[PDB]
């Protein structure tokens, strides 16, 4: 008998916290009709009454729509659902008093779930901007048509970015193994006013082409060993955890 | 037939 | 008679552990219905009332809804499935007290059987895991194009392990044989940050390929016998044996 608290505003909206081993308490005046609702997204599977006379029934989804139609009309509600199965004992009052409009759910599980999940992503967005522990390699060499070249050029471990100015286009920027062979890399746009290139390799030689011109840019302090990359992600303060499971 | 008696047979025959 | 054991939130919720040579006594209150709950996915294959009409009975899966209907309802439910057989001593309750809203079963041997399962495979993580007194082989040569070369390479007398700088793209390793040829050797990319290559295979040469560029491991010393594998697994700890019988 998990009998509920009412609001402080209307003590006719009151809130119980579902006990998958407990029973709730609705007391149901006559001539008001009371609204039971389910949690998000659950579907209705089954439900069952004591007397199927006594109440009337009438359901729309998750929000299920309840009302009297007999004296003494103290019996119970028992609705089951793929998640969970609801326990009602629904007992009715003579003095048509203390009504229910609604009767709401709190589920303990779902909220400690939810709200891990936001401090979670909060912390993670702190952590990618945070951005500590970071060495900058700056030894980067250019030959060939200067007018396509970036403003700066540097790489940070992991990936390599090109700088560009306001006033010059952005050109392509190809991989050149060892044999002088360029190659597509993937490149993301940064930066606030989309003017950095980020490469996402380091490579000692990389080729630049825009139109008909070429520059060549040379890694003159190339790291071959680099750092590891252990949480997956692109920074060492957010890990990559399997949610899928299976 | 009193109101417990109605309520009774109501009882019983709903499904 | 196993008579269900009430919970201890509400004496509406009574739990029963399951027994073949038992039954249930079932004490139904005149105006409710009791849920009695089946376990998942047992499928319902037919029952039978002592009266089709002292009691309502409604099906749904594996939820049953039962529904007294006339006085002096002390009849039997003998509900079988094609996992076991239910039976209920339906005796009704007079003065409608310490009704019975939901019977719920607990099934011994099931338990059993699911912590036996997840017991074996903790143990069976622990030994893959534990990897005790393996014997590493360390005398590996390189000569070819060195800048795909491994930072580090070894076996244990059952893989090769090939281990590859952060930077370094990740080539592919080719099975060579006496006379020079080569065949594909199957992998798996193991390590924290994916820098090794496992192949499944112990082997004097070797061949390592990236585009244009090649590379010859030479194993300077090769075991013609190696360690057997008795075990069926890549541990000699952990034991494959035959599940499916027949």
């Amino acid at each position: 008998l998990d009998v509920p608290s009412s609001s402080r505003y209307d003590h006719r909206i009151r809130y119980v916290t579902y006990n998958p081993a407990d029973v709730v308490q609705v007391d149901t005046v006559l001539g008001v009709a009371t609204h039971i609702m389910l949690e998000e997204g659950e579907q209705y599977l089954t439900h069952a009454f004591g007397d199927s006379e006594a109440y009337a029934f009438a359901r729309k989804g998750r929000h299920i729509f309840i009302k009297p139609q007999a004296e003494l009309a103290n019996t119970n509600l028992i609705v089951v659902t793929d998640r969970r199965s609801y326990k009602f004992r629904l007992q009715m009052r003579n003095d048509r008093n203390g009504a229910m409009y609604e009767l709401a759910f709190r589920y303990p599980d779902t909220q400690a779930r939810q709200t891990r999940e936001a401090n979670a992503r909060a912390a993670v967005e702190a952590a990618f901007e945070q951005r500590v522990g970071a060495y900058y390699n700056l030894k980067y060499m250019m030959s060939g048509d200067k007018d396509i070249a970036p403003v700066n050029a540097w790489d940070d471990g992991r990936f390599t970015y090109f700088k560009f100015s306001a006033n010059a286009d952005l050109p392509s920027i190809y991989f050149v193994d060892a044999e002088g062979n360029e190659s597509l890399v993937p490149r993301t746009t940064v930066g606030s006013s989309n003017n950095i290139i980020a490469v996402h390799k380091v490579n000692p030689k990389w080729m630049i082409r825009l139109g008909n011109r070429a520059l060549a840019i040379f890694n003159e302090a190339y790291d071959p060993n680099g750092v590891p990359n252990d949480t997956g992600t692109a920074s060492p303060a957010v890990r990559r955890v399997n949610k899928g499971g299976n | 037939k009193t109101p417990y008696e109605l309520a009774r047979e109501r009882m019983l025959r709903s499904g």
